[PDB]
């Protein structure tokens, strides 16, 4: 039968290769679909080793222009009576319509970041948000 | 039916147990193959040296390593490797050359399907080490195709006997490369001093190169 | 016209919340055993919390409720474990039925 | 019979999307599925590196953009081993969704294994069941860990006998064994009955144009 | 297997393979040559490689 | 196989029809325990152990001749016992959603 | 390309670190109602950094002013200032 060697190719590589030995009398019934769409990377069995030197894992951070804003406000109001309905994909926070008013106003022309957190929570405030500092 | 069977090692391995005293039992190594590339190993323990004979045979051929071979006579390039505290340096060699290698070398070579190579055993001669050590590099060995593929240039075979014809033995399955690649004026090659020793004639072993039966 | 996986990541509800410390969630209890409450509030993972003494009858499956985040999934590592052990669930404090 | 075995058999493989596949699904329902969750990057595994769009807060995403292919590349690889009237077998120790994935199976005319995998399954197969019996042509995991969170034995057990496999593996899970990976979240019930819909279109949508070539080349 | 960077340079083989055998006027040649600098990049790679094959032939 | 039990029943029909007609019994209304009253009075064995009496009477596989198992618990390799384990456990999923002398 | 890709920058959400009560912050020889609200009421003994929850630097810093004071006749070796007793709290130490 095919060769139990887990460790050594792949299923597509030892069994191709017992194919082709004539070992193996007829092909499994996976071996021509696997020929006609391989996988992206061959099932190569690999040791996982830990990094020891200066490598390091290169999965980079996630974060966005936002993000600074975001903290700003919530240092400044915390999390808010609105609660975050995160089953809706379309949910917009507190700190998510500060953030839209914040970018909206910096592209009307303002830079300062003072000036634009305060002028957005005027903003907010007129428009109907509790806005509550915490300090 | 087309498989051949050939035991590499039988030792007698005992254990301490206060019901009996002293155990007994049988572990044999077996290599199969069929001559055609396919070939494996087994370990058997039985209280019975034939029963151990039938697993160990019996297991081998769900483990069996498909091995390259360059022109269906040899391996295609030299291998060296280190498998624990073993050392084997396999040598690709031309057609009637013989099998010069290590007995159970020579047996698991006969299974496979390779009737010219050379090969040199340092370091512990265990056994199991050794036949590990040696399916394991027959295994990783690159083929000529494999090579034309990944460099994407052809690989050409030069012959003395042939003169200097160029002979073609791999193409790129792929888009060829135009890039001429790196002329390196001195390759930074790991070479092994025995080797080095043989070509310049300072080795002057009594026992190398002995006239030996067919093999 | 179909938007690439980075926008929807970026306005997604979830990364506009910022770390889970403390942040108020709604939640749906989806299973309950005897008197503990798994309640899944849009995470990877969800959250059990034990049944409350105060309208203890009122809290049934499907049943929304208010949570506040400690940590989306409760991870540590230990002495001479070579990957952060985790008990697969999230950890959050349940407030009371949410209307 | 090779007019029927390779008008039936070969043609579907001379098409990149047979059965119509990337039909079934978007990186929209996956997203809302909640299949980009991983876990945290602690719990992360060196092997899903490169299928991990990033970390946000510690938490580790996974790349939908390579999510889609390998979940086009592993249902059109199902779809084809269904068609050919393959064993299909679904394991997953996770008890949470045990039922539903078996539910699945008996839906799709397929085989489920949720329960504690007995030692030998797969490799002594010829003596639990017997010398004559037949082997999956094809496992699906929809979870690859056991409940120590170390790899299913399933897995190497598969990749011993030759059994290609689908999975899908988490940020914490080994794709090093696995045929067809498919990085997802596996712990999100959404995103498990999202796997479970989509391997059951699959394998229906299979089974229904084999019976629809079939009589269509008996009426030839 | 053989010490030091580049083997090869200590076989017989490769110190033969110099092309360079020098007139008989020649008796002593100087080497000057910097360590570091890109410049003389080259020579340093000379000292390294061609000094022993000449000094063979 | 089924085959193997087909033509065991064929036999054990044709004696029946047999034995029916020894005993000049009515072959259709030839029951089991005529059968078996029959058989101790035509091969007396006093032999304590009942199953080692002559006995004239009528474990299964869970494939078909393609391969592929009937049952799709069958991998388990106790696919009696989880199926009736799911079945169970459907029904307690049921009653939660919707809401002696035995031993 | 896009603007929705992730840019790189340090962590805006990341929490200051919990500044030690000491921290930024004068410790004197002199100060001998500070010293002793670091030492056990009852047997003078200094107290350590799991109890007084300061940092490396700190904790060697009082010990410091706490050697001196006592050796220079500013602090009781033997016990805490009577007068001293009355200070905040700051340990984490409960005897009752
Ligand atoms: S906390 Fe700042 S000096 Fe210790
Ligand atoms: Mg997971």
């Amino acid at each position: 039968a095919g060769s139990r060697l887990e460790t050594v190719g792949s299923i597509f590589s030892r069994t191709r290769d017992l194919v082709r030995a004539g070992v193996l009398k007829e092909k499994p019934l996976w071996f021509d679909v696997y020929d006609a769409f391989p996988p992206l990377r061959e099932p190569v069995f690999q040791r996982p080793r830990v990094r020891y030197g200066k490598a390091k894992a290169p999965i980079q951070d996630i974060w966005y222009h936002e993000d600074r804003i975001r903290a700003k406000f919530y240092s400044v109001y915390g999390s808010g009576q609105r609660a975050f309905d995160l089953f809706n994909p379309n949910f917009k926070s507190t700190c998510q319509r500060f953030v839209e008013k914040y970018t909206e106003l910096q592209k009307l022309g303002e830079t300062d970041e003072e000036k634009l957190f305060v002028e957005t929570g005027k903003a907010l405030l007129a428009e109907g948000v509790i806005l509550r500092r915490v300090g | 039916e087309d498989f051949d069977t050939r035991i590499l090692e039988v030792r007698n391995v005992f254990t301490m147990t206060a019901k009996e005293g002293r155990k007994k039992s049988i572990r044999v190594l077996v290599a199969v193959g069929n001559g055609k590339g396919a070939a494996g190993f087994s370990i058997g323990k039985a209280t019975d040296r034939m029963d151990a004979f039938r697993k160990a045979k019996n297991r081998a051929v769900h483990h069996l390593h498909y091995i390259e071979r360059y022109e269906d006579h040899t391996i295609f390039h030299d291998i060296s490797l280190r498998f624990k505290r073993t050392h084997i340096k396999m040598k690709k060699q031309p057609k009637g050359y013989g099998l010069r290698c290590h007995r159970a070398i020579i047996t698991i070579c006969r299974l496979i399907g390779i009737k010219d190579m050379y090969a040199k055993v340092s370091g512990s001669i265990n056994m199991l080490s050794l036949t590990q050590g040696l399916f394991r590099g027959l295994s990783r060995q690159e083929t000529h195709q494999q090579l034309a593929d990944k460099k994407g240039l052809h690989v050409v075979e030069i012959r003395e006997e042939c003169g200097p014809l160029p002979i073609v033995v791999a193409s790129p399955r792929g888009p060829l490369r135009k890039d001429p690649e790196p002329e390196d004026e001195v390759p930074d090659v790991k070479l092994d001093w025995e080797d080095v020793k043989t070509a310049q004639g300072m080795k002057r072993s009594v026992w190398s190169n002995l006239k030996r039966a067919a093999t | 016209n179909v938007e690439s996986f980075a926008s929807m990541l970026r306005h997604s509800p979830l990364t506009q919340m910022g770390p889970a410390k403390d942040k108020l969630v709604i939640g749906r209890i989806f299973h309950i055993v005897e008197n503990d409450l798994y309640i899944d509030f849009g995470g990877k993972f969800h959250c059990v919390c034990r049944r409350p003494e105060v309208d203890g009858e009122k809290y049934q499956k499907g049943t929304r409720v208010r949570l506040r985040l400690l940590d989306l999934e409760l991870t540590s590592r230990f002495l001479g474990a070579t990957t952060d052990t985790t008990v697969l669930e999230a950890n959050a404090v349940l407030l009371g039925i949410q209307e | 019979s090779t007019d029927f075995n390779d008008k039936i058999l070969n043609e579907p493989l001379k098409h990149s999307d047979f059965f119509n596949v990337k039909e079934l699904f978007s990186v929209r329902s996956l997203f809302d599925a909640r299949v980009h969750l991983g876990h945290k990057a602690g719990c992360r595994h060196r092997f899903m590196e490169p299928y991990i769009f990033g970390s946000r807060l510690d938490h580790d995403i996974i790349d939908l953009e390579q999510t889609a292919t390998h979940l086009q590349l592993a249902l059109n690889f199902t779809a084809h081993m269904a068609y050919r009237k393959g064993i299909i077998l679904f394991i997953s120790r996770n008890r949470q969704f045990s039922y539903l994935i078996e539910n699945m199976a008996r839906d799709c005319g397929e085989y489920a294994h949720t329960r504690y995998f007995r030692g030998g399954m797969l490799t002594n197969a010829r003596l639990l069941f017997g010398p004559t019996v037949r082997l999956p042509d094809l496992i699906i995991f929809l979870h690859t860990l056991n409940n120590i969170f170390e790899p299913h034995v399933a897995v190497r057990d598969a990749a011993k006998m030759n059994i290609p496999t689908v999975g899908i593996v988490d940020t914490n899970c080994n794709p090093c064994l696995i045929t067809y990976p498919v990085p997802g979240n596996d712990d999100s019930p959404l995103a498990v009955h999202l796997y479970c819909r989509l391997f059951q279109t699959a394998i229906t949508r299979a089974k229904e144009k084999r019976q629809q070539v079939e009589a269509l080349y008996r009426l030839q | 297997p053989m010490k030091g960077r580049f083997p090869i340079r200590r076989t017989l083989q490769y110190l033969s393979q110099g092309n360079v055998v020098f007139k008989d006027s020649v008796k002593v040649m100087t080497v000057n040559y910097n360590t570091h600098g890109e410049l003389g990049e080259g020579a340093r790679k000379f000292v390294f490689f061609n000094i022993p094959q000449i000094q063979y032939k | 196989t089924e085959d193997f039990i087909k033509k065991q029943i064929e036999e054990f029909n044709i004696g029946k029809r047999h034995l029916a007609n020894m005993m000049g019994e009515d072959p259709e209304t030839f029951t089991q325990e005529d059968i078996d009253r029959a058989i101790a009075y035509l091969f007396p064995s006093g032999l304590f152990e009942k199953r080692a009496r002559p006995v004239m009477k009528h474990r299964a596989i869970q494939w078909g001749e393609d391969g592929r198992p009937f049952h799709y618990l069958f991998y388990t390799g106790k696919q009696s016992y989880y199926s009736l384990m799911h079945d169970v456990y459907g029904m307690l999923l049921n009653l939660e959603k919707h809401q002696i002398g035995s031993r | 390309s896009n603007e929705d890709l992730p840019i790189s920058m340090e962590n805006p959400y990341k929490e200051p670190l919990k500044k030690c009560i000491l921290c930024g912050k004068h410790v004197d020889y002199k100060n001998v109602q500070l010293l002793s609200q670091f030492v056990s009421p009852f047997t003078g003994c200094i107290y350590g950094r799991h109890i007084t929850g300061l940092c490396g630097k700190k904790q060697k810093e009082i010990t410091k002013a706490i050697k001196r004071a006592q050796i220079m006749g500013f602090m009781p070796v033997t016990y805490k200032d009577p007068a001293y007793l009355k200070d905040p709290k700051v340990c984490n130490i409960r005897y009752r």
